[PDB]
């Protein structure tokens, strides 16, 4: 798969794509890092909710990697209503208000923000490059209707010329 | 005639209004044929058939229609826009008379994908209203504008499937009675399907969960490899296409806003020469 | 009683309208927010029924007022329309009650579910008129900015109507005799094609249709699913998107 | 849930009428959601730029 990878490393309009979305490293990097933060922040706590009383809910809020795991899908859409049947047994009610203020907070956070960041960045870049591809085709336009005139001024003066030595 | 009486009959709005009401009265009707093919109601039986008649009437209509257009341009129509695929598809819809007359379909009749072409033809010869067919307007050049980008999720689709083909390998082909997601991974092509179920992003964490019954090998390679590749790839690739569709409808906006500039510079240079006009005269 | 009641009519309309209703429709929903908390039913289901049904009398009181009142230009009101077709299940399912007797089945039956939503999108209008003040300025703006693009968002969902019933035309006849017992008819095909279209369980329906002997179905539809989903939330996303963006180009 | 209100007659009964009803509901009021949600956070990011 590298080695395709190596090959699709040609294709020169894919290369414009690529710089045309580079400058966004940071920003993706910075709304990663922020998302990291989050399930940090909300893996302790879960730990803190569910594993340290250790009275079950073993392996979803317990051992550190199955926690971060759990805490990715809820997050996602994806096993919150199976997490929830098994987390509303554990003798906690308020356990669901704080899965579902969860929810809307880490989900809607992330992929509305995700996405109205990469929107923005992709419209303004586009933006630039599009004025600037007219720009040239405007000083392109310019130059010919130049080189236009100086030849129309060079034949005028040529018949002028011409006229009076003969 | 010929000609002539083609032009007439698509100018007559009474043979617009019949074609319409039959088009919407075969699209109504044929799907409750399939419902009920039983002595449940032997009053009605006579009728359904009939009615199942009436639709091979409305064929027969779909014939007499290619030759009013046999009344145009003829050979010339052989290659033409989309008039050319829903004379193929009224082909096709006359088809399965053939195949039931001399088929004998007791076999794979494939009427149904036939059927499903000319609902579809139906559904689309509508008299598509402006509204309808703005939209489409966009649509279609946004996919014009789809170049570069759908090859690029397919090849990172391709190198990520193959990637993920033997790195999980030793769930399928493992030992273990108890399991239900085994199928998802062992083929090339199942393959190719669970890792556009991950794309969909659908039970992703009952699919992790499946999966962790494999033997927990410290999860340092595999399972931050489907996660991430998962993550990255619904993200980017979503977030990719909705940022380009944005961006159409920005410079469809722009191209408008910048035609009713102009179109209004010239009418102030229209007004300002009407009055130099006025004055010269 | 001609002109010189309608004027009547018209200014203790506004005078009896702004005093009256206002009250009596705040004591209507009270009433009702008490009565549908399934807790305090059982702490009453006597007192509840004896105001339901006193406050339905004051509301055909207010459609024998507005009956008397001008007419057409009420009429002309879509939320008025609303109102006089209220007012027309309230005393048809009023006078069903009255009557008693009868032949067909009751004891909470699907009628009566029915009288049950009934009291519910009254209860949604008394809401409504309540509101007549104070609904804020923030979000009245916010709503009227949504609401700008119609005809692009009734287009969408018109090409889904289409899109989805020609998949569900197209599912339903390839899956004839294939255990069909999941979308045997016409609602329980659709419903599929809904969870189809709202990613739900398809992962599943893929490994269930595996057990079966039919397998260039789960491209075909798979295929359907990521088109038709692609298509509309990037068609519905940009356009309201865009449709807030000229408002925000503007003051 | 789907399966918890299903078989309420096996053909028809509320199961059609109920289960559009919030159906339609469920489908209209996600899209709105979530059409809102991105319309929010692409105006504040429009600020941002400005």
């Amino acid at each position: 798969s590298l080695r395709i990878l190596k090959l699709i490393s040609y294709s020169r309009g894919i290369r414009t794509l690529i710089i045309a979305v580079g400058e966004t490293v940071y920003t993706v990097a910075s709304v990663l890092t922020l998302l990291f933060l989050l399930m940090f922040v909300f893996a302790i706590l879960g730990f803190c909710l569910f594993g340290v009383t250790d009275r079950g809910d073993l392996e979803n809020w317990g051992n550190l990697a199955s926690a971060f795991f759990t805490l990715f899908s809820l997050a996602t859409v994806d096993g919150w209503t199976d997490l929830q049947e098994e987390l509303d047994k554990r003798k906690f009610t308020v356990s669901r208000a704080f899965t579902i203020l969860f929810i809307l907070l880490a989900s809607f956070i992330f992929l509305n923000m995700f996405v109205g960041v990469m929107i923005m960045h992709t419209e303004d870049s586009m933006k630039k490059f599009e004025r600037d591809l007219t720009l040239e085709r405007n000083l392109a336009i310019m130059e010919e209707k130049q080189i236009i005139l100086k030849r129309q001024q060079e034949e005028v003066n040529r018949l002028m010329n011409t006229q009076k030595s003969g | 005639p010929l000609s002539l009486w083609a032009g007439w009959v698509l100018d007559s709005s009474v043979f617009s209004k019949f074609i319409i009401s039959l088009i919407f009265l075969n699209t109504f009707v044929l799907m409750v044929e399939i419902e009920l093919m039983e002595s449940t109601n032997t009053a009605l039986w006579p009728v359904k058939l009939a009615l199942e008649v009436a639709d091979w009437f409305i064929l027969l209509s779909f014939i007499v229609e290619i030759l009013l257009m046999w009344l145009a341009s003829f050979s010339l129509f052989w290659k033409d826009a989309w008039n050319v695929f829903d004379f193929f598809v009224t082909l096709l819809s006359l088809l399965p008379e053939l195949v039931v007359l001399l088929g004998v379909p007791a076999h794979s009749v494939w009427l149904q994908l036939l059927r499903v072409c000319r609902v579809l033809r139906s559904l689309k010869l509508f008299a598509r209203f402006r509204q309808i067919k703005v939209i489409l307007l966009a649509l279609v050049r946004a996919l014009k504008s789809m170049t570069f980008l759908l090859m690029l999720l397919l090849i990172f689709f391709y190198i990520f499937a193959v990637t993920g083909v033997y790195f999980f390998r030793e769930y399928s082909r493992s030992t273990i009675e108890g399991l239900e997601y085994n199928m998802f991974f062992s083929d090339l092509l199942n393959s190719l399907v669970t890792v556009f179920i991950l794309f969909t992003l659908d039970h992703w964490y009952a699919v992790l969960q499946d999966i962790w019954k494999v033997p927990e090998s410290s999860r340092v390679f595999s399972s931050i490899y489907v996660i991430l590749w998962l993550l990255l790839g619904s993200i980017i690739f979503r977030n990719i296409i909705v940022a380009m569709m944005v961006t159409n409808f920005q410079n469809i906006r722009s191209e408008l806003s910048e035609e009713m500039s102009h179109l209004e510079v010239q009418y102030k240079a229209d007004m300002f020469k009407q009055q130099i006009i006025q004055r010269r005269q | 009683l001609l002109g010189l009641q309608q004027m009547i009519l018209s200014l203790t309309q506004s005078l009896g309208f702004e005093t009256f209703i206002f009250i009596v429709v705040c004591l209507n929903t009270v009433i009702l927010v008490a009565q549908t908390f399934t807790e305090l039913e059982i702490r009453g289901e006597w007192y509840f029924m004896v105001l339901d049904s006193i406050f339905l009398s004051i509301y055909v009181l207010e459609a024998v007022l507005k009956l008397i009142a001008l007419g057409l230009e009420y009429f002309y009101d879509p939320w008025n329309n609303l109102d006089f077709f209220i007012m027309v299940m309230a005393v048809l399912d009023f006078v069903l009650l009255q009557i008693n007797s009868l032949s067909y089945s009751f004891y909470n039956h699907s009628l009566f579910r029915i009288l049950k939503v009934f009291k519910s999108m009254r209860a949604l209008r008394a809401i409504r008129v309540l509101r007549r003040l104070s609904i804020l300025t923030s979000l009245h703006e916010v709503a009227g900015t949504l609401s700008g693009s119609l005809p692009s968002i009734t287009a969408i969902l018109t090409l889904m109507f289409t899109c989805l019933f020609l998949f569900s035309v197209v599912l339903r006849a390839l899956f004839q005799d294939s255990d069909p017992k999941r979308f045997q008819n016409i609602f329980t095909t659709l419903f599929t094609l809904f969870t189809m279209l709202t990613l739900d369980d398809w992962s599943l329906i893929y490994i269930d249709n595996r057990a079966q002997g039919a397998w260039y179905i789960i491209p075909i539809l798979m295929i359907y699913i990521v088109i038709q989903y692609f298509i509309f939330l990037n068609l519905v996303i940009a356009v309201l998107v865009d449709n807030f963006q000229m408002a925000l180009l503007k003051g | 849930i789907y399966t918890d209100f299903q078989m309420d007659e096996r053909e028809y009964a509320m199961e059609v009428g109920g289960a559009i009803y919030f159906a339609v509901f469920i489908t209209l009021g996600a899209f709105i959601g979530l059409n809102l949600f991105v319309v929010v956070v692409t105006t504040n990011l429009e600020q941002m730029m400005k």
